[PDB]
Formats: C-alpha cells, structure tokens, sequence
C-alpha cells in the first residue's frame, strides 16, 4: 500500500516512553548485529525535563537523550524516520497524532493495546494520507534481524542468538500476535535459514496497518523467497491474498495458517484476546478463510500443529529450484 | 472489544440521550421481569401495565425471536402471565445454544400498520460506519446504504435524497430526523453497531419497538458518566460466572492483560496458557483433537503481569477444576509460545504459590499438569515446576523451547507418548 522498506541497519528510532529495559534490549539486538550505531536516536517522556540515560552499548556505557518536547527530539534528531510509541492507552491517540506532524517519520509503532476503534479509525485516516505506515495498535512490533528490532520483539539476547536472529534468512513472516511472532521466529529458524523480516500487526479490529500491506512489502522485496502469514479468525483480511495470487501480484510461495478453528466447534460466541478476534459473518471463521486460501495455491497446513513442516517444505523446493 | 448490550440498556440510553425534533414515544416505558419477580410489586413501580395491551419478548440477544414463538403480542398482563407461564424459567434451545429463558421485557402494544415498520442500522467499518435503511420493517427483512467517512457528517439532505426514496412521502422528515439523532448518538457514545428493526412511526410519532446494539468497551474511560454501571450480557447459551468478573477487574487494574471465559465448568480439561493468541492455538488443538466436550475455559494471561498478578489468576482456574471430581481425572495446560518481555520466572513462581496452596485439593482431583514455555527467564521458571510437582505429589510435566508449542496437548490426551528425553530443555 506504502513503502515497502521500513527499517534497514542504519533506521535511527526515537522511543516515546520511559521503557528502559525496552530499549536496552534493542541496544544489545543491535550489537551482536554488529550495526555500527545504536537504533535509538532518543526518547521523550513530557513529564520530566530534558536529560540523558545510562544505557550499556556492549560492555562500554554510553548515553541517549531523553527530551521531554517531542519538538525539541525530532529538531535535535533530525535522522529519525521510525518512532516507537509505549504511551499509555489514553494518551496513545494524541502523541500519535502529535508525531504525524513530523514528516520526517515515516513508521509509527503503537504498543497500546486498548485504544478505542473509533479513534485507530483517524489515526488510520491519517498516517492514509500522509503515506506512514502504522505497526499496531495493540502489538510488541516487529523485528528485521541484522537490522532493526521494535522494542520488546525478539526477548533477550540468549533468545536472538538461538533464533539466528542477528543475520536474515529468506523467510519474511506477519503475524497478528506478537507471543506468537517470537513462536514463529523460533519456527522459521529451526527449518529454514532463518527470519528475513517479521511484522505483529496487532490484535485491534483494524490494525494499522494489514496482512495484505505488509504480503505487498514483502512481494517486492528481493531478499524474501517465501511467505508466512498466521491469519486470525475476524474481520475479510486474508480474502486480500486470495485476489492478490488471483490477479498475478502475488507470485512467491505462501504459507498461511488461521488460528481460531475451535470456534466453530463451540455451541455460542467466545470473544478471544484479540479484539477483533469476533467472527461477524460466516467469511470471517478461521475455517472458512483456511480453505479459501488453499483453493487460491496459499499453503496451509491441517493444523498449527503442521505449520514448521510445510514451511520446511516449501523452503526447501524453494533451494532445490536455486531461488535462495 | 465490541460487546453487545442488552435491549433494554440501548433503549434507555437512546431514551435518554437521543437528540431528535421527532417525539419519541413510550420513553422508558418498559418493565423487566425474570423468575424472581414480584408481580405485585412490579405493579406498584409500573402502573402502566393495566392502562393498555402489552407486549413481552426475552431480552437475552436472542435474535428472531418471533420466529421462534417468543414475542407474545397485544396481550393484556393476565395474557402475559399465562404466555410466560410455559416459558419463564424454562430450558430453551436455540440454534445449537441451550439456556434459560429469563429476562424478559414488557412494553405497551402499539397499533400500527406494516407499511409503518421501518428498518435502521448503522455499523463500524474501517473505512467508516455504514448507515442503512428499508422502508418494509419487521420480521422479513436490497436496503439502501451508504457510507459516512470516518471524519465525515451525515447530511440530512443524503438520508432524504438516497436512503428515503422508498419511504413514504409524509414520514420522511422525521424519519430524516431521527435517523440523524441516532447517528450522533450512536457516535458519542461509541457504539459500532446498532440495529433497530422495526423502527415504527405512526401519527403519534416515532416508536423503537427492538434494538440491538454492540458499543466500544474500550471506549469506557470516555464514556463512563453517561454509560453509567454499564453491562455486557454474556451470549444467550452462557452465564456468568463470579471468577469471570474477578479476573475481568484485575485486567483493569493493569497493562497487564487477564481474560478468562468459562465454557464448561465440569470440563476435565484446564489450560492457562500465555498470549492472546497462544491460547487461541492451544484451543484450537485440543478441539482438533476431539477434547472440545472436556475444554472448561478459554483465558490468557499477558503483558508481563507481576508474581502477584498471576497467582491471583491461577488460584482462580485452580479452584473452578477443584469443584467436583471427575472419573478419570483432570488435565491442566499451563502453556505459551517463547515470550517476548513477559518474565517467566516470576510469572511461573506466581503459578507454582498457586499449585502449593491448591495441593490437596488437586490431588483429590487426580489433576495432571503440563508445561511448555518459552521466553525471560524461561530456564528458571521450568525449574520450580518440576520442583513443586515433586514437593507435592502432583504429577507435572515440564518442556521448553525443545518442544513443540502444543505437543504437550497431545501427550495430555493419549495422542501421543510423554518423552521424558525433553525435560526442562
Ligand atoms: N411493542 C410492540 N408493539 C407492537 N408490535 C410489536 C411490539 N414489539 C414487537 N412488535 C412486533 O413483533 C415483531 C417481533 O418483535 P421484535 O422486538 O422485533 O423481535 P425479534 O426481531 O427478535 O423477532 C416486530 O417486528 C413487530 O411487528
Ligand atoms: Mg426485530
Ligand atoms: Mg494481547
């Protein structure tokens, strides 16, 4: 829809929150990345005064400007094109409307999981108009290995080393939930040769930005040979990679699995975490979107139970036909 | 979420709060009636009951109730009784959800034709709220349509122009009007969906003789001095359980994230499971492998919640599975993808001060545990589940990242065997 490149090695980030552990474990992300600077450029938090933070680059100790003016970050800073918003969920709507002000961001991270429909409705309106791309609300983010990681996405260093998530692989992934984002890097690393670029998209009824949008990145993208989407009962999204496949713009392989197969077993509605979880039409099950995705060439498994086994298969006719 | 409200509560907001040049008529005229009440007293705070014929229908988010039989129509109150009588506190099916008939609503009778039923709804999408009428109301409901951009108003002139053209000419200004006051209403108090079928209007003025509505519950910090003591009825097939509102106040009390839904309380399977969509996936393989008779919940718990936190949430789940023993025992799935930040040490020694206090009881129960998590601290929260399953008795089983995430389903179902070449790895 947008861009198709968001983050690369050198994305500076300003960090609107007082998310100390957040941004450290970015910090250590970065290092065994071996990217030549931090990926924070600074952090804002209105309720104190301007200052700077003790933080651990490697071993060494170094310092990032916390300003409590978002004007003051983004002059001070003016290599920022990415922030990431930890606000809380009743400030989260003004501070990203504040941002949007700001033309040198290009992506928006929203944390907050609780935010009104209505008002991600005019964030959507805008960041529309204004060509930003929105992750979230309602996610952990992201995460790009050798490059760029969103806040919390990713764990602990221990967890980037045993994921290989300090180098990519072929294998780009969008997910809904961000726990299973993490599953799915743990997946991914374990039968293939590891994470290109992985998207949470959050669990709102309209995420900023869709599986399709980032299916669209992803299309585009040179260094990704193969798709993973883990759709979600609720809402038409994943009909968009039926129509994409059908109109010729999608054309690497695609493994796709919707979670949510029990509710059709159940005897009443059950509203799951996600907020837009709910199944409003037949369409929406995650039943009814599985089979629509097998019968457009998506691969999907029987189960979740399955899914590390067809990406493995699809990974490997993919070397086979030498495209990675 | 969006969560549906009843009947009655989107009738007395839109009563109370609708601004519309339209008389709305019969304005909090209504009267609640479950197994429990007193006729008599019923009768001294709703004197109206006598003045006229009446009208009663559950108001459970049972939809098509006329359908089924259960709207008794232009009916004096003895006629009320008489047709509650084999319906008032009686088991009903409806679809495939079974539950008790036990929340009706009384309303006077209103005359009128079927070319005075009308048809309303207005509902949320992403590009904006879609807002639609038909001029043949009722029970048989082709509508016009249009949509409303998310910073766009409804102009009056388009609800003449388009969505009347098949309303009678002399009831268009106040349909215009109504449908006008129902949107800015329907905005301010963030609804996302809001059906009233049928809308009548007679020459006495307009008549919102059903609705049904769903409203931003997200949304209550705005809205809460005119939502009021707000309720979200659980779906006609379901109550609701004490627990369920316990864990529902702790979520609020937090960014943390604590839901948990009870779907059968004699169920002899139990998880607790981390991540709104872990828990999604553990119940999807527990219903694909034949277990969805013995599922008892669904709940997660998420967003890094304290030692605190999640004890309270799991001497919640351990009490309801320590209720009544079952024949062949019970199963619980404490499990969840390698979390991200969600430090699972103090969330796991919040658990294991769970499973120590309910040792006894789930013992009784002939409770099996089951474990498999990932993420901060992981190795050290695996260490105190064995630990506890051994200072205890209970037998518990534990697995990280060298499992697969809903292996352990199977191993608690007999699909597969429990390999104990795996442990605490
Ligand atoms: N208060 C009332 N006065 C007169 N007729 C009514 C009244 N309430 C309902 N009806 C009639 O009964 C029908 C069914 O009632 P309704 O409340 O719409 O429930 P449902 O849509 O679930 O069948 C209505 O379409 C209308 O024709
Ligand atoms: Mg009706
Ligand atoms: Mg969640």
């Amino acid at each position: 829809s947008k861009s198709t490149t968001l983050f690369s090695r050198h994305t500076k980030a300003i960090v609107w929150g007082m998310q100390t552990r957040a941004v450290q474990g970015m910090l250590d992300f970065d290092y065994v990345c071996s990217r030549d600077e931090p990926s924070v450029a600074a952090m804002v938090y209105p309720f104190t005064g301007d200052h700077k933070q003790k933080f651990y680059w490697g071993h060494k100790e170094i310092l990032i400007p916390v300003f409590k003016n978002m004007a003051d970050a983004m002059r001070k800073h003016p290599e920022v094109d990415v922030l990431i918003n930890f606000a809380s969920l009743r400030s989260a709507y003004d501070s990203t409307m504040e941002t949007m002000n700001y033309a040198q961001i290009r992506t928006i991270a929203i944390i907050a999981e609780g935010i009104p429909e209505a008002l991600t409705r005019k964030l959507i309106k805008k960041a529309d108009q204004k060509g930003v791309t929105i992750i979230g609300p309602a996610t952990v983010g992201g995460i790009k290995p050798g490059c760029f990681k969103i806040g919390n996405t990713g764990g602990m260093l221990d967890n980037i080393l045993a994921s290989k998530l300090y180098r990519p692989g072929s294998v780009a992934y969008v997910s809904r939930s961000g726990g299973m984002s993490n599953e799915l890097n743990n997946i991914i690393s374990r039968t293939t040769d590891g994470v290109y670029e992985g998207v949470a998209i959050g669990g709102d009824r309209y995420p900023g930005s869709t599986f399709m949008d980032h299916v669209l990145r992803y299309q585009d993208t040179p260094g990704v040979k193969m798709i993973v989407v883990l759709g979600e009962i609720g809402g038409t999204e994943e009909y968009k990679i039926c129509r994409g496949i059908k109109e010729g713009r999608l054309t690497k392989p695609i493994v796709c699995w919707c979670i949510g197969t029990c509710a059709t077993m159940f005897s009443s509605e059950v509203q799951f975490g996600h907020a837009g979880a709910c199944a409003n039409q037949a369409s929406e099950t995650a039943v009814a979107k599985n089979q629509a995705l097998k019968e457009a060439g998506v691969f999907v498994p029987r189960s979740f139970d399955e899914l590390g086994e067809i990406i493995q298969s699809v990974y490997e006719d993919l070397v086979a036909n030498g495209v990675i | 979420s969006a969560k549906a409200i009843s009947e009655q509560t989107g009738k007395e907001l839109l009563y109370k709060f609708i601004c519309t040049t339209s008389a709305i008529q019969n304005r909090f005229k209504y009267a609640r009636v479950t197994p429990d009440t007193d006729w008599a007293r019923l009768l001294q705070d709703h004197p109206w009951l006598l003045s006229q014929n009446l009208v009663v229908k559950p108001d459970q988010l049972i939809k098509r109730r006329g359908k089924l039989g259960l709207v008794g129509v232009n009916l004096t109150l003895d006629g009320v009784k008489s047709w509650l009588k084999p319906r008032l506190g009686q088991e009903a099916t409806v679809g495939k959800a079974t539950g008790f008939l036990k929340n009706f609503l009384i309303e006077p009778f209103v005359p009128h034709s079927q070319a005075e039923e009308f048809y309303v709804c207005i509902y949320a999408t992403r590009e904006g709220d879609y807002v639609l009428f038909h001029h043949e109301g009722g029970v048989d409901v082709k509508a016009q349509k249009l949509l409303v951009g998310v910073d766009e108003k409804l102009n009056p002139e388009d609800i003449k122009k388009h969505l009347l053209v098949h309303a009678p000419e002399d009831k268009k200004e106040i349909l215009a009007s109504f449908i006008s006051g129902l949107f800015n209403f329907y905005e301010d108090l963030y609804f996302t969906y809001l059906e009233i079928n049928p809308l009548v209007v007679t020459k006495d003025g307009v008549y919102v003789l059903d609705l049904a509505a769903k409203v931003d519950a997200t949304a209550d910090y705005i809205c809460k001095v005119k939502w009021g003591d707000i309720e979200f009825p659980p779906p006609f097939g379901r109550e609701a359980y004490p627990e369920e509102a316990y864990i529902a106040d702790l979520d609020a009390k937090s960014g943390a994230s604590l839901k948990l839904t009870l779907l059968n309380p004699k169920g002899r399977i139990w998880t607790m499971v981390a991540g709104g969509g872990a828990s999604v996936v553990y119940s999807d393989t527990i219903c694909d492998l034949g277990g969805v008779n013995e599922l008892a919940n669904y709940g997660e718990y998420s967003g890094a919640p304290s030692e605190q936190q999640t004890y309270d949430y799991a001497k919640t789940i351990l009490s309801l599975m320590t209720r009544e023993k079952h024949p062949d025992g019970k199963i619980l799935i404490i499990g969840g993808s390698i979390a991200n930040f969600t430090n699972v040490a103090a969330t796991f020694k919040g658990i294991v001060r769970a499973i120590r206090d309910y040792q006894g009881p789930l013992k009784e129960h002939e409770v099996t545990i089951f474990v498999r998590r990932g993420g901060p601290n992981y190795q050290e929260g695996l260490r105190v589940m064995g630990e506890v399953g051994k200072t205890t008795g209970i037998p518990i089983h534990v697995f990280g990242t060298e499992t697969h995430m809903t292996a352990i389903v199977g191993m608690a179902l007999g699909h597969r065997p429990i390999p104990e070449n795996l442990y605490f790895q």
